[PDB]
Order: structure tokens, then sequence, then C-alpha cells
RNA sequence: CUACCACAUCCAAGGAAGGGCAGGCUUACCCAAUCCUAAUUCAGGGAGGUAGUGACAAUAAAUAACGAUACAGGGCCCAUUCGGGUCUUGUAAUUGGAAUGAGUACAAUGUAAAUACCUUAACGAGGAACAAUUGGAGGGCAAGUCUGGUGCCAG
């Protein structure tokens, strides 16, 4: 299966962040699969599902690699109201 | 450039020497008469490999070259420079590709 | 343009040198052995002015240096030649002695030239980390040692090609 | 799996680790420590330079100098050295800012035996064997083919074939280390060291493992070994 | 068109069989080196001349 | 130790740009750096992209060949405005040089 | 806004009205990023992006590899010419297993929406298939046609 690692992270007291960039390593697959990543930080780190954000998907030439960049709060009842407009429809 | 400035020359077909000729694609038989728009004065024009002297007939506007010729040919007439390259605006060996079609 | 051309492009012997260099090393026209000519024709001419300076002298000693390093870099020029007029020496044939579709056939492999060109097109051969599919790459004297089979290709270790597979089905189908 | 790493131009012949995310591989017969960034795959060479004719010219203004084959095993002393073993009993300390090694030392485990008189021969006369020994000429030395470090302090060990185990303690300045002796309780051809630590922070007892073996790990390649008892060394320090 | 040929239309199979014929020309002109022996036979197999004197002069 | 970078890794396209030049190390980093410190990307819009890759990967497919720079021997900016006798501040007196020396 | 002076437009002809650009000899999708702004995490802004319209010139690959049999005995080079050299070559001969993308064509990334987009899937090569050309030279063929000749020839 894929594997994650969080790289620099680093925790954000006054707006309640944490952000860390990801480096994913697909076998071969086809691709990040980005619903699997959340799911995998989900029970990886205490993600609180829904909190999660994972915008910056830069994937190198020639696949199996992928840079990954993601942003996760708590609480998530005021998550969803300090997130822009662009990525609560996910 | 042999009259002006240019190395064509638009010009009005007026007749067709050697359609009387006995024989086929002869020298005498695929001479064209043609006179120059700018001038008005009448030149010969040689027309190559008789299929298209079969599609020039009068009034084409054809365009003409100079011949080129590097040595004389078997009963090939000196002094003739001419040769038609386009009729009606489009390549006389595309018409004998049959390429494209005379527009009228 | 791009890449320039000769004064004269026909001659007695220019005939036959597009005759020799592409039947033995696979080239495909005059484009790309004219197109390597024209960088060493760069090189050598750098070459010159270079050497038409005298020793202790500024600028024949740094890039002097550099120019020598960076072919050994690229393995045209071999290590014990760090002479700033071996770079004269050398020629348009050792650049196509180390172009890939070559290399391919001369590490192994391929059996032929025109066998190692069908190889490297087809996406077929890597070079370490990454699979590539031009036939000139310029492939360097330390990346060299780890010309093989990518492991996503049937000559590696994946599954066979399409064919093969159908073929084996095609008689599946006949048990 | 997770990630390849290339580069090198002979077989990758021991990899070392650390808590860090970096590892140092190196191949063979190209004399190569190869220091890696495995989440930035990011290389770093160290080449060797042991200059035969100079280093006799230097011993000779102030030692049979056996030029390095292949660099066998290695591991690292801290983050910032490490320490490399090659086919000449060369144990080179290797600074990570200087591409030259900071220490170089020389045969550690001395030179192989002799091949004896009459097996070379092929002939009757004793004196033509003794021309037929050559002298230094043909003197071999015997090769690192175990070199293990405790982390973070200032000892490793060394081994071969020659039955001993050497350790080495290193300077407080991390640039030279002097031999403190041989541990010679098992004979053979070790093949890999591991230490045990255990107790308090300073009264620690030590328990040290060595795997003896007939003959090499990747192949038989042996001669006139003597004693050759399989199995594991086990050494016990104090304090 | 006139009909041309499958050869014309790729220009690397072209320069192979270009080059392999000119090859065999180059036999047939000199007599090229091919291999040893890997085998067991002597000589050669296409006769031996004797006023031939394949060498070239060395005039002043 | 000059942190070179992989063998495969280099390559950018599988043929026509070039191996890897330094420049574009030098680039490529300070660019992700921005990335992984500021957290955001950038875009690919054409003002900037008619030349900040088309004339780089034409000069890339002529100077950069094999991993290694060699157009950059037949250019002709001169090179002793930024050495002269390493450095500037170098001759009024002899003393400038006696304690140099010294 | 007011008279003044020109010029149009609308009528029942009594009055209400009224203010050239692009083109030659495209005015579509879009408030995310970035800044300003109604109040302004809510929104707004011809502040910014993508589409055709655009080869005013240049550019990298593919457009088959790999064999196994059977057939034949000439092929090629030089030179005015008598000739002289040299060697397993030529198959419109059958035939086999490969490998691949040109393309079809789920779904998953991407980016604000998108677009391209990395890609996955399943297929997709036996030749009239997925059938590219352009230019130059040399010929030959009819119970065919024409011209000149000292048969049967020359053009």
């Amino acid at each position: 299966a894929v594997t994650i690692r969080t790289r620099k992270v680093i925790s954000n007291p006054l707006l309640a962040r944490k952000q860390f960039v990801v480096d994913v390593l697909h076998p071969n697959r086809a691709n990040v699969s980005k619903d699997e990543l959340r799911e995998k930080l989900a029970e990886v780190y205490k993600a609180e599902k829904d909190a999660v954000s994972v915008f910056g998907f830069r994937t190198q030439f020639g696949g199996g690699k992928s840079v990954g960049f993601g942003l996760v709060y708590n609480s998530v009842a005021e998550a969803k109201k300090f997130e822009p407009t662009y990525r609560l429809v996910r | 450039s042999p009259f002006g400035g240019s190395s064509h020359a638009k010009g009005i077909v007026l007749e067709k020497l050697g359609i009387e000729s006995k024989q086929p694609n002869s020298a005498i038989r695929k001479c064209v008469r043609v006179q120059l728009i700018k001038n008005g004065k009448k030149v010969t024009a040689f027309v190559p490999n008789d299929g298209c002297l079969n599609f020039v007939d009068e009034n084409d506007e054809v365009l003409l070259a100079g011949f080129g010729r590097k040595g004389k040919a078997k009963g090939d007439i000196p002094g003739v420079r001419f040769k038609v390259v386009k009729v009606s605006g489009v390549s006389l060996l595309a018409l004998w590709k049959e390429k494209k079609e005379k527009p009228r | 343009k791009t890449y320039s051309t000769p004064k004269r492009p026909y001659e007695s012997s220019r005939l036959d040198a597009e005759l020799k260099l592409a039947g033995e090393f696979g080239l495909k026209n005059k484009k790309e052995i004219y197109r390597i000519s024209f960088q060493l024709s760069k090189i050598r001419r750098a070459a010159r002015d270079l050497l038409t300076r005298d020793e202790k002298d500024p600028k024949r000693l740094f890039e002097g240096n550099a120019l020598i390093r960076r072919l050994v870099r690229v393995g045209v020029l071999s290590e014990d030649k760090k002479k700033l007029d071996y770079v004269l020496a050398l020629k348009v044939e050792d650049f196509l002695e180390r172009r890939l579709q070559t290399q391919v056939y001369k590490l192994g492999l391929a059996k032929s030239v025109h066998h190692a060109r069908v190889l490297i097109t087809q996406r077929h051969i890597a070079v370490g980390k990454q699979i590539v599919n031009i036939p000139s790459f310029m492939v360097r004297l330390d990346s060299e040692k780890h010309i093989d089979f990518a492991p996503t290709s049937p000559f590696g270790g994946a599954r066979p090609g399409r064919v093969a597979r159908r073929n084996a089905a095609r008689k599946a189908e006949a048990s | 799996q997770l990630e390849i790493l290339y580069g090198h131009h002979d077989i990758v012949e021991d990899i070392s680790a650390l808590a860090m995310e970096r590892c140092v591989t190196v191949g063979a017969r190209d004399r190569t420590a190869m220091l890696w960034k495995i989440p930035d795959e990011t290389r770093l060479t160290f080449r060797g330079g042991d200059e035969p004719q100079k280093l006799l010219r230097r011993w000779m203004k102030e030692p049979l100098f056996f030029c390095e084959g292949s660099i066998d095993v290695v591991s690292m002393v801290d983050d910032f050295h490490f320490i490399t073993g090659s086919d000449n009993g060369n144990i080179c300390l290797w600074s990570l800012a200087k591409k030259k090694p900071i220490f170089t030392e020389r045969i550690a485990h001395g030179i192989l035996p002799e091949p004896s008189f009459n097996d070379i021969s092929g002939e009757t006369d004793e004196e033509l064997r003794k021309r037929q020994l050559q002298g230094k000429k043909l003197l071999q030395p015997f090769w690192i083919t175990s070199l293990y470090a405790i982390p973070y302090s200032n000892v490793f060990i060394s081994g071969s074939w020659s039955g001993s185990l050497k350790v080495w303690k290193i300077s407080d300045n991390l640039r030279s280390f002097e031999l403190l002796g041989e541990l010679s309780g098992a004979k053979g051809v070790v093949t890999k060291i591991q230490v045990v630590e255990s107790g308090k922070h300073g009264k620690e007892k030590f328990r040290i493992l060595a795997s003896i073996a007939k003959e090499h790990r990747l192949g038989r390649w042996i001669a006139n070994v003597s004693g050759a008892r399989n199995g594991i060394y086990s050494a016990v320090i104090d304090q | 068109t006139p009909k041309r040929n499958k050869d014309n239309r790729n220009s690397r199979v072209k320069k192979r069989k270009k080059y392999q014929k000119a090859q065999k020309k180059l036999k047939s002109v000199r007599a090229v080196y091919s291999g040893g022996q890997s085998g067991v036979y002597e000589g050669e197999k296409t006769g031996i001349k004797k006023g031939l004197t394949r060498s070239v002069k060395f005039k002043n | 130790p000059d942190w070179s970078a992989s063998i495969g890794a280099d390559i950018v396209n599988h043929g026509r740009g070039g191996i890897k030049s330094l420049r574009d190390t030098e680039k490529e980093r300070r660019v992700t750096s921005f990335e992984e410190d500021n957290f955001t990307r950038l875009n690919i819009t054409n003002k900037a992209e008619k030349r900040k890759q088309k004339q780089r990967e034409r000069n890339a497919r002529m100077n950069v060949i094999g991993g290694e720079d060699f157009g950059i021997f037949s250019s002709k900016r001169k090179l002793e405005d930024s050495t002269s006798r390493r450095g500037a501040k170098k001759t009024r007196s002899a003393w400038d040089r006696a304690q140099r020396r010294l």
C-alpha cells in the first residue's frame, strides 16, 4: 500500500492551525488518490477527519512519488468557517 | 529580369502555334504566343509535355518564367525563353498531376 | 537557424560521411550528426582561444581546467587525458560513441543498433531512477553503469506484453 | 516499498544507518563512500587518493603502501564522522566536511603469512624456492572484512581472518584513533560485529557479539585458515 | 504518383540497407578483414593467383 | 562535498530538455524553499512563460549538454574586473603589499 | 446647467429632444491568487487568469525490430575498349513468436470553476494493417500513329 511521511510539521496556536508537507510514495498504482491519504493521516494523526485540507499536490515526473502539502485544525465546528470558500465543497 | 524587375509575367494567351503540327509534343507543337500585360508586346512561350497544351486555351492569364535550357535539344527552337508555369493562378504541373482544376 | 550545414552540402567524402556514420550508429538522417558537429565546432573554437594564450594566464588556467573537467564528467574524454589539446584531438565519432542508442547496444542487451533504437523508443530501458525514450541522450561516465530495463517493462521484472498475454489468452480459449 | 536510491559503479557492499534519515553506502571496486539524504535524494561522494609514490616519499624523508582496491565495511561513529574498511588494511576516518580522509591508517591486521616455499616451488632446489618467494613483493596484506562502531562512542572494533578483534579509541578532538589492544578469544574469519551495553549511566557492562566463519561472506576465497571454528564470539567487558 | 516502395518511407530503414549494400561493395573492392579462425581451416578458398602483385610500388 | 543529485532524478522530460544544469538547480531549490516556507504555489502565466520557459529551454538545448554547460566558453564577457590580483584596494604605496604577505 | 454658434435625429410639422470607435486599402468563460473598495472570512472592482483569432518562424521521437526454414547461383567494383579484379549473395520464397504507440476509450489527480492536465483502466500490428511524399535519371512495350529516306532503315 501507499506510505505517507510528514516533514516540517509545525503547530500554529492563534488560528488553531497545524501544517506539514508530506511525501507520499506510491508503489505503482496510478496517482495520489487523495481520499486515501486523508484517511491515512486520520489513523496516523488524531485528525478529526473533515478538519484536514490537502492542496499542495505536485507529482514529480515518473510516478511513484508526490510532494503533498496539507493543513489541519482541531475542533471541526469552527473549522468550517475558518476555511475559505473553495474547499468545504470537498 | 527579362523585361522589368520581376521574374514572372502575367499574360493573355492569344492563340496556339503548333496545334496543326503533326508530330506529338514536338518543340514547334509546344510553343504558344502570349502578350504581356504591362506593355502589350507579344512573346512566344513553351508549354511542356503536350497534355498541358491541351489544358491552356484562350484568356487564361498565364504566368511566365524563364526557360534556362542547359543545351541545344534534338529539334528545339532557339530564342524561345519562356515557359508557362501557372495557368489561371494555379501551377501547371499540378494540373498535369491533376491535383487541382482550372477555374473559369 | 539552430543547426548549421557546411558551406557546400555535397562532396565525395561528405556523401559517404552520412552513409558510414548513420549505418554503424543507427542515425536517422543528417540532422543530428550535423547538430553534434555544430556543438563540437563550438567546443573546438572555444578550445582555440584557450590555447592561444600562455601558461599562468588567468584565462587558460581556470576554464581550461573546467573544459577538461566537463568532458570527463560526460565521459567523452578519458580520465588521464587532462591535456588542453586533447579536446582539439577528439572528433565527432566519440560523441556518437557516447550516444545512448549506441550505448544500449555496446553494453549488450540489444544484439544490433536498430534493435536498440526500437528498444529506446518503445519506452523500455531506464537510466537509474527514470526511464528515458530519446536515442541521443549523452550518457555520462558515472551514470553508464545503471543502464537496465525499467521495472515497469516486460523485458524487466513486470508482466509480459499485451500480445504474449493475448496469445496466452487465445490458447486458453483453445483449451 | 518506499524509495529507491541509485548511483554506485560497483556492488554496494555494506550500508550503515543512524537515527537521522540519512545513510552511507559503499561500493567496492569504484572505492566510493556515498552518503545519501534519503528524503532528499541527494548524494555525497567521498573519493580516496592515497597516492603511493608520495606516501613512500614522505616515509623516506622521515612500510609497504598497498593501494586500496575496494572499500568493504562502513559505519558512522557520529553524524560528523564515519569510518571505512578497505581491502588493504586501511581504516579511514572521514569527516563529513572533508572529501579527503581526516585520519588515514595503514595495515591494521598486518600482512598475510608468506606462501610455503615447497608449495609454490614446482622444483627440487630450496634456494630457488627462496628466489620463488620474491621477498616483500609477493607479500599481501590482511583485509578489513569487519569494522563496527558503537554509536556515539569513542571505540570501534575492527576484525579480519587473523583471529583478532582490534579496538581503537578516538581522540576527543575526533581526528585520530589509537589501538587499544587485541581481543583474540576466537580465531577465524569474522564477518559481523555486534555490541550490547547494559547497566547504569557510568557503570556499564558490555556484551560483544562477533560471528566467526570458515570463509568470506560472499564466496569461498579462502586458503590455509587454521582453527576456523564457526560460531559466535562473546566478549564481556566491564566498566 | 509513380509507385515507390516501403523502403523510402523510413530513413532509418533506408540508411541501414544503403550501408549494408555499401559494405558488400567494400568487400568487393578490397579484401577487408573478418574475424580470424574460431575453427579449423587453414588457408583460402577463392584460388591463388600467380601474377597478381597487389602491392603498391615505392617509386622514387 | 557538494550535494549532488541522483542519477535519474535530474532529467526533466525524458529527452528534449537537458539532463540538469547547475543554474537550474539553484533556481529550483530557491523556489521550493519558497514553497516550503511561505506555504503557497505559483502559476504558469504566459506573460512570464514566454521567456522564463522558452528561451531558458532554447538555451538549455544548446548550452548545457550531458549535464554540463559548454556555451559559456564561447561567450565574450571579459573576466578581469571581478578578479585582478585577487581583489580591489590593491596598489598605492608599498605598505599595502607589505602587510599582505606579513 | 445656461444662453450663443454649427450639425444630425422624431413628428399629426404645433415641439420634445441630441451628443464617434474598432476594420480594410475577438467585446467569450472567470472573484480562487493578488491588491483596492459598498459596510467589505459575506461581497464588489475592464486589478488578474483560460478559450478560439492567430505555423509573420523554428523544433524532438515513431512511420518496425527479432528469428527459423526452403530456394537458387551469381552479385558487386575499376577502366575508352579487348578486359581486369573480388566475395555467401539474392529471395515480391514461406513462416514463427515478440515488443510498442497512432489511437480508441472507465475512473482517479489537477486547477477556484475550469482548460489543458499527470494518468489509470480494458483493448488496439500481419501487412491491399493504423495504407506519407517530393525531385532527378535511364529505359522498354502494340497487327498503334506520323515524317524523311538508296528494300528490311533513320527520326
